[PDB]
């Protein structure tokens, strides 16, 4: 038997679920992510998509360097907000090569900060970043993409209620000639909740309309299952002794039933007035509980 | 009227031409190579017609454009002297300020440009240098670290052009940090007004205050002392005094140093040796031909620290 | 085994007007003053249900302006198997 | 009409290559004023 | 016959502001876990047993003022002292789903 | 007798925290704030069927899935005290 104190704050919490959809979305930002550097940089860059990982947050900003651009995005209208984070060797490698350099010498970073030319270079590269994964997204679900602020420190984004919770993330290889640099795109999960079941399995050919046609035949073929449904006349509260010296013959006293709750395993659906129809106990409905 | 320019120009030969855009802004420059090889056009008579009426007008100004900053800088220079002219002509050019302001950052103090562009990426500090005066961008090179220096040195060294949209995103960088506000350090007082000062104050807080000075360093001291009694004053020595400098002062040195002396002077240091050693250093100024001031200027620093010298010693007046 | 540990703990006690099952079509299109019936006949003991455990039976009374229910018998095991079973 | 022509060629050539030749005089008293003219010509034709 | 009979009093009913009623003391309590269990293991529970909870390790904890649930959080120790961190406030689709 | 209440099922709480609050800090309280509560570490959680209380006990997890050890049943002495 496994036995063990309770420690609070450890990671206890473990979601591992394959993401189809995500994983081909990643494929079709970083085609259009490296065609988009080769615009811009006039190189030839090669990325490779790394595994996502699902990770609590503070995993995530414990394994970033310091310091790093991290650019908060909102993913509209999914409630939330993501992040963008470019490492600064990639960031290094552009301004490199976008001001008269071939790369020559090694990337030398010291925890050195970023200027205003280099924020300016970084947002002109976020913006074929937030391009491209609008456009990938757009063939599953179509979202838009906003860029609202940029940070150079982790303390400042907490884009997570609590350092514990769950984060989506996906690690992308940028290499230019020699040069290697690496970016990362983090969304949290609350964010994706929504969207998990179209996130999970892998897209088919299919379209909306027939989606759509789908569910619909689905939904005309579940309206033929019937149901049980239990009326609760009144609910008296006793203790355990009145129960066992309870014997047959006793009064249990009861208040008036204004209106009757009809429940399905547990769940309220009806409420409607006692009656007796046809020598059956009826009930007069007279509101059906919509959330 | 730039076609006929144009057209001129080409006309009038290469030299002419080169030196004509020598003396041409950069845009007009650039203007007239663009357009003199990109379309030609020669008009029998339109040509000339237009080549008279520019001919006939240029009387008054072509007289001033002859001669502007040269007859200015010589007027800074007799009005008052050459330190008030250096600073004449440093107003006068900074009169007329860069509109991008990677220009203007040439225009700062060495410091302030290399606190402000230290933290740059490497390859923008190279591409700012390149486009900042040669003069200025050494000093802040000196000023940078030496590692920082030899990776931009490196730099420099490999360029390989920037992408216009780059080089325009710097330059409104740099506009908006450093065009509302004026840059124009006013410097007032350096070391010929502390030489100045102390000249006129007791002999004992003189004496105080130069041994400061030079335990907080020797250099501004010695230049001090020599900012205090210039190559001009020696007019104003004794008789005496000279006699017993002459004792001192190498006939070679000291004919050296009085080749390019005002003649009043030569006059009264030729009083104290003899006629016969008068016209002999007469005869040998005559005779010397014309030498470079950096030796004059060496020769009349070892004169001047002699007859300080002996002043100090004790052997030695003024009047 | 102790006894007067759980002596004095509360239970909720449940009472019922009566079974019935019926599907979502007819459910969907239930209005405001429609009347559905339930599996009993107007005069059988309703079924006492603790913690939605079968623990009693009995039916609502009129005593003078005050309600309550009138247990009927107390139902053994061997009658749960029944209700089971059938 | 052709030999006035040609008479009229030869007059533009030889008073074009005396003005060639006088351009170069002034310009060589005063390199810099020639430069002024010019821009001075370009600020005008805006 | 002292008390006066009161009756027909249903005048009307309106929420008017939830400050008119703010200094009430609230009785919060966070929850760890449930279980559905009969009276069999009950009993059968001495010193030192140990009973399994629903709820898994790790999952956001029950916020309840007055025994009604609002909110879930999420237990942190600050300074030795037990502290649960509000998340969010509970749907009412998860309501019934832990009613059913 | 005895039979007929030794199956029946019933409800079962243990509760980490207990703290009273006015609705000023209840409202207050926002996404994220951090609760503190009147139970310090290591105190018997209460342990409640139907809501009533019957013994103490600390947290302990077992199989990855939340549990409680009774450490003691709580005599009627303590329910004085706990009011």
């Amino acid at each position: 038997s496994d036995i063990r104190p309770y420690d609070p704050n450890t990671q206890r919490r473990v979601v591992r679920e394959r993401l189809q959809a995500l994983e081909i979305i990643n494929e079709r930002f970083a085609r259009q992510f490296r065609m988009g550097l080769f615009n811009l940089l006039r190189r030839s860059p090669d990325i490779t998509v790394g595994a996502i990982r699902i990770q609590p947050y503070h995993e995530f900003a414990r394994n970033l360097p310091v310091p790093t651009n991290l650019n908060l995005i909102h993913l509209k209208p999914l409630r939330g907000t993501g992040l963008v984070v470019f490492s600064p060797s990639l960031v290094f490698i552009a301004v490199d090569n976008l001001f008269g350099g071939d790369g020559r010498f090694p990337t030398k970073v010291e925890g050195r900060e970023f200027t205003h030319t280099e924020q300016r270079v970084i947002n002109r590269m976020l913006k074929l970043a937030l391009e491209g994964y609008s456009d990938a997204w757009k063939a599953i679900n179509p979202l838009e993409v906003e860029y609202v602020r940029s940070e150079m420190q982790v303390k400042f984004t907490n884009i997570t209620t609590s350092p514990n919770d769950i984060v989506v993330n996906t690690p992308f290889h940028v290499e230019i000639g020699n040069l290697t640099g690496e970016f990362n795109i983090c969304l949290p999960f609350s964010m994706i909740e929504p969207l998990r079941e179209l996130l999970v399995n892998p897209p088919l050919e299919n379209s909306r309309h027939e989606d759509q046609n789908w569910r619909d035949n689905l939904v005309r073929q579940v309206q033929h299952s019937e149901l049980e449904l239990v009326a609760n006349f009144a609910d008296i509260p006793l203790r355990l002794s009145q129960i066992l010296k309870l014997k047959p013959g006793d009064v249990l006293p009861i208040e008036k039933p204004d209106r009757i709750i009809a429940h399905v395993d547990g769940v309220p659906v009806l409420t409607s007035q006692y009656g007796t129809v046809n020598g059956q106990y009826a009930l007069r409905v007279e509101h059906l509980i919509n959330p | 009227g730039t076609d006929k320019s144009v057209i001129l120009l080409m006309t009038i030969g290469e030299d002419r031409a080169a030196e004509v855009f020598k003396h041409l802004s950069t845009r007009e420059v650039q203007a007239l190579s663009t357009a003199m090889a990109n379309v030609r056009q020669i008009s029998n008579k339109q040509l000339t017609d237009v080549l008279s009426e520019f001919e006939q007008e240029a009387e008054q100004f072509a007289a001033l454009n002859i001669n502007a900053n040269e007859y200015l800088r010589s007027v800074l220079v007799k009005a008052l002297g050459e330190e008030r002219a250096s600073s004449l002509l440093e107003d006068i050019l900074e009169t007329r300020d860069t509109t991008s302001g990677i220009e203007t950052l040439n225009f700062m103090e060495p410091q302030s440009a290399a606190d402000l562009i230290r933290d740059e990426h490497p390859q923008i500090i190279a591409t700012i240098l390149v486009h900042l005066k040669r003069s200025q961008a050494a000093d802040i090179l000196a000023l940078f670290d030496e590692r920082l220096r030899h990776d931009v040195m490196l730099r420099i060294a490999t360029f390989g052009g920037v992408q216009p949209a780059a080089l325009a995103e710097l330059t409104e960088v740099l506009n908006g940090l450093l065009d509302g506000q004026n840059l124009k350090r006013s410097k007032m007082g350096g070391v010929r007004t502390a030489a100045e000062i102390i000249n006129l104050m007791k002999t004992q807080q003189e004496e105080a205050v130069i041994t400061a000075v030079r335990e907080f360093d020797g250099e501004l001291a010695q230049k001090i002392i020599d900012e205090m009694f210039l190559f001009e004053n020696l007019v104003d020595v004794d008789d005496r005094s000279i006699q017993r400098l002459l004792q001192e002062v190498d006939s070679e040195s000291l004919l050296i140093a009085l080749k390019g002396a005002e003649p009043p002077l030569r006059e009264k240091f030729l009083r104290n040796m003899s006629q016969r050693a008068a016209d002999i250093l007469r005869d040998d100024l005559a005779n010397r031909g014309p030498v470079r001031l950096s030796q004059v200027e060496n020769e009349q620093k070892a004169i001047l620290l002699i007859v300080r010298r002996l002043a100090e010693t004790g052997e030695m007046v003024i009047g | 085994q102790d006894i007067d540990l759980i002596m004095d703990i509360p239970v909720k006690l449940t009472v019922e007007l009566g079974r019935t099952r019926m599907t979502i079509k007819e459910l969907l299109r239930l209005t405001q003053g429609s009347v559905v019936a339930l599996d009993g006949l107007a005069g059988e003991p309703l079924d006492i249900l603790i913690n939605g455990y079968l623990i009693a039976q009995g039916e609502v009374v009129v005593v003078a302006d005050k309600y309550g229910v009138r247990i009927t018998d107390i139902i053994t095991p061997s009658e749960r198997m029944r209700r089971l079973s059938r | 009409k052709d030999e006035q022509l040609q008479q009229r060629r030869a007059n533009q050539r030889l008073g074009a290559e005396v003005m060639s030749q006088r351009i170069r005089e002034m310009s060589d008293n005063d390199p810099r004023v020639v430069a002024l003219v010019i821009r001075q010509w370009m600020s005008n034709d805006h």
